[PDB]
């Protein structure tokens, strides 16, 4: 089961870390107005 | 000061009164955690003075023992639930010398855990009738009593007490008792040792220690 | 000053003011510190903490009453302030003294029940009843020390007026009866029950443990401190009052005045050290 | 073939979060003060949950009591006696008419609050798990996702009382779970120093994240659902991205040698609130990995910590039997 | 990914000597207490050795003292079990184990049936 799961999860559509960081930054910048903490 | 608000505060007051009534009986009872191996025969001590919950009363004081066994063999996470128990009961198969090393390591890991370092442990060396007839560790040659069955029983007790006194000072204590298979007085033992434990906490909070 | 014998109380103005001043300053200092810990950096409010808080309050009130008395003693037995201030000062002095005694008694009884009865005393809830016990103690001490306001007056003898501690003349029999009753009720019973409680506590602790002998050492220390501070004070005060009620020599009265006035600083020192012994 | 996965994760790594967010204005020193102290529980608080209405919260304690508080007025709406004093999880239904719990009894007990002229009673008991119940979260009034210490998670049907699907591929006891905002996925962190993303409909594991070093204790989804955080026993919080399939941040500082018990995000996701076993709580800059505040008001151990749905407050329960609302 | 890989497993006569070395990876070596875990044909999971994070506290099973001296290298991320006095009653599989938490010598769950931070093991036959 472990090798089958590894083979299943090895074929994924992974994107660049820069894009994920930019998306997180965009969300936190866009929603910073409505965070009362 | 509305009617609905006043009813809410009244209901909260009734709930708090019930909570105080429950607090009266919660502190007057003592929780005991039962630990040991599969062959330890801890259920024998359970049925003599009676997740399995065992409730018994000695000197009008209510004791409630918990033998949790519906779990896996990885207990580093759920053992944190038994943090405010009055005592931990350890039951040891003293007559099966093959597993005394694992029992000793189990007691050692209980002793040095950060979440159990303030909880005292009552020790029951259960299978003593089998130990007497029956009679690994190389220290039995040079060991001297502080027949041979007395040497063996006190040597196992001394191994447990050496592990206990190696690291536990001033916060929790070990209470070794020599249990038999048909003992009918372990309720008195648990009562007296919990009494000593609460006396020690009392002396700590009375600024005398 | 209708007295035939004249006391050579030249020792007082040198002994009593400095002792009262030092006791008051330390007492206020460490009692304020302990109250600060209790009200700011502590949320373990047991029965012991309740009794200790009330004891600290009584000690602080005693140390607050002391400055007027050191002023009076340094003024050469002259009280030019008022006639009600003298009554209030004596009333607060004795009220705080006996409140401290009764709260030490409450601490001793609590500790005795906790040690002799570790498990059965958990059955009945007594941590919340500590506030009721403390309030009853305060009410009882105030009610018992109310006649001090009547008895203590301000009278002028020569070129100076005096803050009477005992009573006015021609009323000494009533106050000696009242003081015998008060001495009985607020010292003979509390000291005896403190003695019994700590003796029984030590006894058991001594019946087997480094902790179970350190606790006995602490018991001996606190019991000896209470005895040394309070027993000679009350014994000499009773002897002084009885011999003034009777008729004796001037030298004997001077000697008992010596002893009473030198045992007063120990009574103040009890409030001085109580915080260090019971918290630190 | 784990080396191939590591190489593929390395190939997509071109901008570290510490570098791509190095020119962002730091937040101020977050100073939050206690507003309410909830003082009705007898023993240590084990868990808490917030109602969707952002006013009512449920909590669990060692004394086997389930108290529903009114955070605005500090008044206890309910006080439910449990059959077992050993619980570790609380769940408040989104509709607010049900409350669940569980623990060493291995049973998720469900209590109906909106009864007809009757007190709160056990509506159902889900008894198919093997290990101790660690976490449970209502999907709706009829579905609840549960994790336990038998290295499995399960989705239940409350009306019938048996599991619908089981999420079995995991090692070590699953300690926490976090529902996605879309309620179509959930992540679970276990004691094998790994976290897995599950599909509720498919019942299969889609991703695995193995950055941590010890037992993962808490897990929380990012507000947009594209990331999550994990607090573990290695005294370190880390941030993982579902799309990048790799760790992005490591909220670790020296002189912190205690495990993280609770993890929560703010409404915007800028603040990561983490409870610790060193008596206190920390506020983390999620995209800068730098400290921003401390909630030092508890006395024994911060066991639970949650941020309100509208984000107006953070409630932190502790082992000192007190809950605290912060703002 | 916490990975522990061992080596040094081969058939040895009742005499002779052997050495085992586990190559730790994926975690900080010097913050954790580590141990040695033994198996055998048809029995459970045993416990042989123990060493602290600093290396100043060593504990042995009662049947291995004076024969199975251990070592660790925080710089090289390795932990050893030098076997010198072998007996035929030593055929085993040896796993290099680790405490679950740092600064924590609990190792509560080290010898469990399933343990995440344990190595695959090398068969030491005699
Ligand atoms: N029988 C007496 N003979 C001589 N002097 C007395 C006598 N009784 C009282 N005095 C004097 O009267 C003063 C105060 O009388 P009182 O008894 O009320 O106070 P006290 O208890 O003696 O001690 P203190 O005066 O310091 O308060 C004392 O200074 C004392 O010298």
């Amino acid at each position: 089961k472990l090798v089958e799961q590894l083979k299943m999860e090895a074929n994924i559509d992974r994107i660049k870390v820069s894009k994920a960081a930019a998306d997180l930054m965009a969300y936190c910048e866009a929603h910073a107005k409505e965070d009362p903490l | 000061l509305s009617a609905e608000d006043k009813a809410a505060v009244e209901r909260s007051k009734m709930i708090e009164k019930q909570l105080q009534k429950d607090k009266q009986v919660y502190r007057a009872t003592h929780r005991l955690l039962l630990l040991g191996a599969d062959n330890s025969g801890k259920s024998t001590i359970v049925k003599q003075m009676r997740i399995f919950e065992t409730k018994f009363q000695v000197d009008k004081v209510n004791f409630h023992m918990f033998d949790v066994g519906g779990q896996r063999d990885e207990r580093r996470k759920w053992i944190q639930c038994f943090n405010d128990v009055t005592a931990i009961i350890f039951v040891v198969d003293s007559s099966d010398y093959n597993r005394l090393q694992e029992a000793l390591n189990d007691f050692k890991s209980i002793w040095n855990n950060r979440w159990l370092r303030t909880i005292s442990v009552i020790l029951f060396l259960n299978k003593q009738d089998l130990l007497a007839e029956k009679v690994y560790f190389p220290e039995f040659a040079r060991y001297t009593t502080p027949p041979r069955v007395t040497r063996a029983k006190y040597f196992i007790r001394d191994e447990f007490l050496r592990i206990s006194t190696a690291s536990g000072d001033g916060r929790h204590y070990c209470y070794p008792h020599f249990t038999c298979a048909v003992d009918t007085e372990n309720a008195r033992r648990i009562f007296n040792d919990c009494k000593d434990i609460i006396l020690q906490m009392n002396l700590r909070e009375y600024n005398l220690v | 000053l209708g007295y035939r014998c004249r006391f050579n109380e030249d020792f007082k103005y040198v002994l009593l003011p400095v002792s009262y001043g030092v006791v008051c300053v330390l007492g206020l200092c460490l009692n304020a510190v302990a109250l600060y810990i209790f009200l700011c950096r502590l949320k373990t409010w047991n029965a012991s903490t309740t009794y200790m808080f009330h004891l600290a309050v009584s000690d602080a009130l005693y140390a607050a009453s002391l400055p007027l008395l050191v002023y009076y003693y340094a003024r050469g037995d002259h009280w030019p302030f008022s006639t009600v201030l003298c009554k209030l000062v004596r009333f607060l002095f004795y009220t705080n003294l006996y409140c401290s005694i009764l709260f030490l008694t409450c601490i001793s009884v609590h500790r005795c029940l906790g040690v002799l009865r570790p498990l059965r005393s958990l059955r009945w809830g007594r941590a919340r009843y500590a506030r009721r016990v403390a309030g009853a103690v305060w009410v009882l001490v105030l009610a018992c020390q109310a006649p001090v306001l009547y008895f203590v007056t301000t009278s002028a003898r020569g070129g100076r007026v005096t803050c009477h501690d005992t009573s006015a003349p021609e009323l000494f029999s009533r106050f000696v009866a009242y003081s015998s009753v008060m001495l009985g009720l607020l010292f003979a019973v509390p000291f005896a029950v403190i003695l019994v409680c700590y003796v029984l506590m030590a006894r058991r602790l001594l019946k087997p443990p480094r902790a179970k002998r350190k606790s006995v050492r602490t018991i001996a220390v606190v019991l000896a401190v209470f005895a040394l501070c309070f027993l000679p004070f009350h014994v000499t005060r009773t002897l002084y009052y009885s011999f003034r009620s009777l008729d004796l020599s001037c030298h004997t009265l001077n000697a008992i005045n010596m002893a009473y006035k030198v045992t007063r600083p120990l009574a103040s020192a009890n409030s001085c050290l109580n915080p260090v012994l019971y918290f630190l | 073939l784990k080396n191939q996965i590591r190489d593929a994760r390395k190939a997509c790594a071109d901008a570290t979060l510490s570098q791509i967010t190095n020119n962002i204005d730091p937040v101020g020193r977050i100073q939050m003060r206690t507003r309410r102290t909830l003082r009705g529980h007898l023993a240590k608080i084990y868990a808490m949950h917030w109602g969707t209405d952002s006013r009512l919260l449920v909590s669990a304690s060692q004394d086997g009591k389930l108290i529903i508080w009114d955070s605005y007025t500090t008044n206890k709406v309910h006080a439910i006696p449990l059959r077992s004093s050993w619980v570790m999880t609380c769940a408040y239904a989104p509709s607010g008419n049900y409350v669940a719990c569980g623990g060493l009894d291995n049973i998720c007990s469900i209590y109906n609050l909106k009864t007809r002229e009757g007190n709160v009673r056990v509506s159902r008991e889900l008894a198919g798990h093997t290990g101790y119940l660690s976490c449970c979260r209502f999907l709706d009034d009829n579905q609840i996702v549960t994790s336990s210490g038998d290295t499995t998670c399960a989705l239940w049907d409350i009306e019938t009382g048996q599991q619908t699907t089981t999420f079995t591929g995991h090692t070590g006891d699953v300690m926490s779970l976090s529902l996605a905002p879309d309620t179509r996925l959930f992540v679970s962190g276990a004691c094998d120093a790994s976290a897995k993303l599950w599909d509720v409909r498919e019942g299969m594991c889609r991703q695995t994240f193995t950055g941590h070093e010890s037992d993962i204790n808490a897990i929380c989804f990012f507000p947009n659902g594209n990331a999550f955080a994990t607090g573990s026993d290695d005294a370190t919080c880390r941030l993982f991205d579902l799309r990048a399939d790799q760790e992005l941040m490591t909220y670790s500082h020296d002189n912190i040698i205690c495990g993280i018990t609770s993890v929560s995000f703010s409404k915007s996701g800028r603040l990561l609130l983490a409870g610790y076993d060193d008596f206190n709580c920390n506020v983390w800059d999620a995209l800068k990995a730098d400290r921003a505040g401390v909630l030092a008001g508890h006395d024994n151990r911060v066991s639970c910590l949650g941020v309100t749905d509208d984000g107006m407050a953070v409630a932190t329960g502790s082992w000192d039997s007190f809950l605290k609302i912060w703002n | 990914q916490v990975q522990l890989q061992e080596s040094g497993g081969g058939l040895v006569q009742p005499g002779g000597s052997l050495r085992l070395s586990c190559a730790a990876s994926g975690f900080t070596f010097s913050n954790y207490k580590m141990n040695w875990v033994r198996q055998a044909p048809g029995k459970g999971l045993e416990w042989v050795s123990d060493i602290s994070q600093s290396g100043a506290s060593i504990s042995y099973t009662g049947s291995v003292k004076g024969r199975f001296t251990i070592s660790r290298d925080n710089a090289k991320n390795t932990l050893y079990l030098q076997m010198n006095s072998l007996k035929p009653e030593d055929t085993a599989v040896y796993y290099c184990a680790r405490c679950p938490a740092p600064f924590t010598p609990f190792c509560f769950d080290v010898t469990s049936t399933t343990y995440a931070y344990r190595g695959q093991g090398t068969q030491v036959t005699v």
